[PDB]
RNA sequence: GACGACCCAUUCGAACGUCUGCCCUAUCAACUUUCGAUGGUAGUCGCCGUGCCUACCAUGGUGACCACGGGUGACGGGGAAUCAGGGUUCGAUUCCGGAGAGGGAGCCUGAGAAACGGCUACCACAUCCAAGGAAGGCAGCAGGCGCGCAAAUUACCCACUC
RNA sequence: GCUGCAGUUAAAAAGCUCGUAGUUGGAUCUUGUGGAGGGUUCCCCGCCCCUUGCCUCUCGGCGCCGGCCCGAAGCGUUUACUUUGAAAAAAUUAGAGUGUUCAAAGCAGGCCCGAGCCGCCUGGAUACCGCAGCUAGGAAUAAUGGAAUAGGACCGCGGUUCUAUUUUGUUGG
């Protein structure tokens, strides 16, 4: 309680309340829109780039690995992103300068892992999946 | 007051004639002037001050030209200073299904006095009535004045 | 689009008590202009082929107004959405047969097969009193027929028997308490019971009570109200179930009564 | 102050209850507090009371028992309209099977069994079990 | 019988007007007025009512019960998804209403249009030409380019429904 | 977090007080008896003073024997509230009926006869539809409210001032 219960006090609860629902963490990302706005991607859940170079990534303590990421820029905001590449040796079915298809790791704005600064995975080379490579349903067209 | 023309074009009833007929302390009448007035029917009452009164409006519904019908309302006074009309107010309160509590909310309103009406104050109470267009602002025009029925502007003691 | 009237009507939009389906496509038939309300109308076309199947297309039925078998009140029609409404009948000369267009007691225009005896006059509600020039007194009503020289006794709300040929009609009635009305609009529709009561405001509408001889009463506005004959005493043949209008759980019990749904 | 005379009386009478007093002192006296007390004291939740008179605005004096459990107030005083009741019901009382809230309508004060055979709803005051 | 025409009524509507109902923002608190703001008197104009417009005259109108200003990945509603009770989110999209045909403006004909599968001009585009001139508007059905994470056949036919 | 959160130390009460708007606001102005519906008092007519508060009447029905009685007409200071009516486009939803071969759906369909039945029966319900506006009944609750250096009441009268056209067949005085 703590508050007023009139029965001619709806406007300063409507108010109220809609003044107190800023301050929630949820609520002030999705209607500022700034999260948009500043996001690589414009909100869709894929995006298109062109690969610029290989890198890779030494891994938050304690664990130890390389995570062999990749950086790309996109076609549709014209600006980077570094993404981690899946599975084992998909680094090899990767080939600098073409286009691949991104898509967000599922966490939703925030690095997944040991991996720091990734928030990004990678799905397709060139029309071809990283699975069907791996499992070998297809092949890279060369 | 027996004057009543002070404008560029005159004033004057429609629906009257003045005529240059013969009568015995002539010409013509003895005020030139026999008064129109009608009813605007519905229940509400004609006025004496009317009746006996001299002025031209036209946008009084007792002497003038136009009809009440449809909606009926009400209202207070809140503010005058403006030629023959006045605003009003009306308090009413708005619900709002997702609490249950009321709120308080209140729209203003111009609506036109009769030149009849000659007694009004602030916060007097009045009644109203639907019409064509008059103005920009005005859709009404007084039918009824009452007070003295909620903090009474005199007392008794003669 | 807005420069100007429509001329197309969907089926989903189209007044429902003409009992459509909606597999067909998208189009109804529109009742064109006409004496009664796009709303109260009933089209010829849905008498003829979605009643009482003599034909099976449009087209079918368009051949059989060719040929003029068809009448509405005595005079020849050969469109094919003629707007006919209540209180007409409607004559096919080569079948012997005629009809009467009334209100069923669930609200949706029935067929009432007449003698042709009866089928000779309509009931026509009186709506407007209007002096022309040359102090002549006129009539309007709701099927807009104006008739010249009415003897002045008839007031509005009254009702006047017409004969189709010749206009000039036969009797009237005058309406007042206890006298037997019919309801035509509002929400109750084809309930029959007795005046019984009026009520008056000046203007914004009025209401007018009714009750029946099974003891409900019920009320309807001024301006839907139609009547009949008098008190207790149809001048028309009414059609089953007279108006008084049951519940549904009375008119369940009667079907699993008699245990009939077949013969 | 002392805004809503029937919410300062009812919770005297919680309090005691627990403690197990059956005398208790509940000022200031309404007619509304008497009529309220009369539908609790029929059911037999609650015994005899006694209105001692002043000329200000009188004390009352109460006999109880342990079969009291809990009386309380509503502010504000909704309106309720007999199928807003039943959302009501629910909410106030432990049970399907006992207790009673209470309101008032314009056929005067009276449980909420009652008010429905009498087909009108009203303002809701409090309930009780 | 067919046709035409005048006026009144009727039907289909149309147009103005009443009351009530609307998402976010105060790091938007005063705004509006002779480039009419509010009102009065007379006139002009218009299908009619009306500062719609003009002359003369008055000095008002609105606001902390949120005006005014700004924002909206806002066409509105009938509805949709989830859900014990109370709610929250969505609604471009088959019904109903509105607005618009590259952006603007003007206009003819007609009962009805500020029409664009009508016209006239500018601005932005783009085509043919003997270089003198001429012609154009797929947010109609298919189809193509471009854009992108993202979306079909240059098919058959008035038999049904209208 | 309205239903339904929290603020000593876990995030958190303005240093303190005054103050207009807003919100909220004490008590107070009526109970018993025969008939009728349900118990063994208690919840449509009346009675103590009241009982749907009054009259005044006049025009158009009901009466009873010119004379008399009672329904409709103004309304009970105003609202909210509550209860009933009127009024609401369809589709969708809830929901009645029907063996789509069952279902999703759909609005249909069902009966007896060789060839004589040249026909018969029946459905296409119903509910809800925020607000705001219209109608009637209730009168507790909450606002608002009647004469206080009077005016309420009765065909009680005066003085003063103004005035109605209806009828004496018509028109003037």
């Amino acid at each position: 309680m703590g508050k007023c219960r009139g029965l001619r006090t709806a406007r300063k609860l409507r108010s109220h309340r809609r003044d107190q629902k800023w301050h929630d963490k949820q609520y002030k990302k999705a209607h500022l829109g700034t999260a948009l706005k500043a996001n690589p991607f414009g909100g869709a859940s894929h995006a298109k780039g062109i690969v610029l170079e290989k890198v890779g990534v030494e891994a938050k303590q304690p664990n130890s690995a390389i995570r062999k990421c990749v950086r790309v820029q996109l076609i549709k905001n014209g600006k980077k992103i570094t993404a981690f590449v899946p599975n084992d040796g998909c680094l090899n079915f990767i080939e600098e300068n073409d286009e691949v298809l991104v898509a967000g790791f599922g966490r939703k704005g925030h690095a997944v892992g040991d991996i720091p600064g990734v928030r990004f995975k990678v799905v397709k080379v060139a029309n071809v999946s990283l699975l069907a490579l791996y499992k070998g349903k297809k092949e890279r067209p060369r | 007051m027996a004057d009543i023309q002070t404008e560029r074009a005159y004033q004057k009833q429609p629906t009257i004639f003045q005529n240059k007929k013969r009568v015995l302390l002539g010409e013509t009448g003895k005020e030139k002037l026999p008064r129109y007035y009608k009813n605007i029917g519905l229940g509400f009452k004609t006025p004496k001050e009317a009746i006996e009164g001299t002025y031209i409006d036209k946008k009084c519904p007792f002497t003038g030209n136009v009809s009440i019908r449809g909606r009926i309302l009400s209202g207070v006074v809140t503010k005058m200073k403006m030629q023959r009309t006045i605003v009003i107010r009306r308090d009413y309160l708005h619900y709002i299904r997702k609490y249950n509590r009321f709120e308080k909310r209140h729209k203003n309103m111009s609506v036109h006095l009769s030149p009849c009406f000659r007694d009004v104050q602030i916060g007097d109470i009045v009644t109203v009535g639907e019409c064509r267009p008059l103005s920009k602002t005005v859709r009404f025009n007084v039918l009824k004045v009452t007070k003295a029925a909620g903090t009474k502007k005199q007392f008794q003691k003669f | 689009m807005a420069r100007g009237p429509k001329k197309h009507l969907k089926r989903v939009a189209a007044p429902k008590h003409w009992m459509l389906d909606k597999l067909t496509s998208v189009f109804a038939p529109r009742p064109s202009t006409g004496p009664h309300k796009l709303r109260e109308c009933l089209p010829l076309i849905i008498f003829l082929r979605n009643k009482l199947k003599y034909a099976l297309t449009g087209d079918e039925v368009k051949k059989i107004c060719m040929q003029r078998f068809i009448k509405i009140d005595g005079k020849v029609r050969a469109d094919i959405t003629y707007p006919a409404g209540f209180m007409d009948v409607i004559s096919i000369d080569k079948t012997g047969e005629n009809f009467r267009l009334i209100y069923d007691t669930k609200g949706r225009f029935a067929v009432h097969r007449i003698t042709p005896e009866e089928a000779k006059y309509k009931l026509c509600k009186v709506r407007k009193i209007f002096v022309g020039t040359k102090g002549i007194p006129h009539l309007v009503t709701h099927d807009a027929r104006t008739i010249r020289y009415p003897d002045p006794l008839i007031k509005m709300n009254d009702t006047i028997q017409i004969d189709l040929e010749t206009g000039k009609i036969t009797d009237f009635i005058k309406f007042d308490t206890g006298n037997l009305c019919m309801v035509t609009g509002g929400a109750n529709l084809g309930r029959i019971g007795v005046i019984t009561n009026r009520e008056r405001h000046p203007g914004s509408f009025d209401v007018v009570h009714v009750k029946d001889a099974n003891g409900n009463s019920f009320a309807t506005r001024l301006s839907n109200i139609f009547v009949i004959g008098k008190g207790n005493k149809p001048w028309i043949s009414l059609p089953r179930g007279k108006g008084i209008r049951l519940t549904i759980a009375e008119e369940r019990d009667k079907r699993l009564a008699a245990k009939q749904s077949s013969g | 102050v002392r805004m809503n005379v029937l919410a300062d009386a009812l919770k005297s009478i919680n309090n005691a209850e627990k403690r197990g007093k059956r005398q208790v002192l509940i000022r200031p006296c309404s007619k509304v507090i008497v009529r309220f007390l009369t539908v609790m004291m029929k059911h037999g939740y609650i015994g005899e009371f006694e209105i001692i008179d002043d000329h200000r605005a009188g004390k009352i004096v109460v006999n109880l028992t342990g079969r009291l459990n809990k009386c309380g107030v509503i502010s504000p005083r909704f309106d309720v309209q007999l199928k807003d009741l039943e959302k009501w019901q629910n909410n106030l009382l432990p049970s399907r099977q006992f207790g009673f809230i209470v309101l008032t309508t314009s056929a005067g004060i009276m449980d909420h069994e009652e008010a429905r055979r009498k087909h009108t709803g009203g303002k809701i005051l409090g309930f009780f079990f």
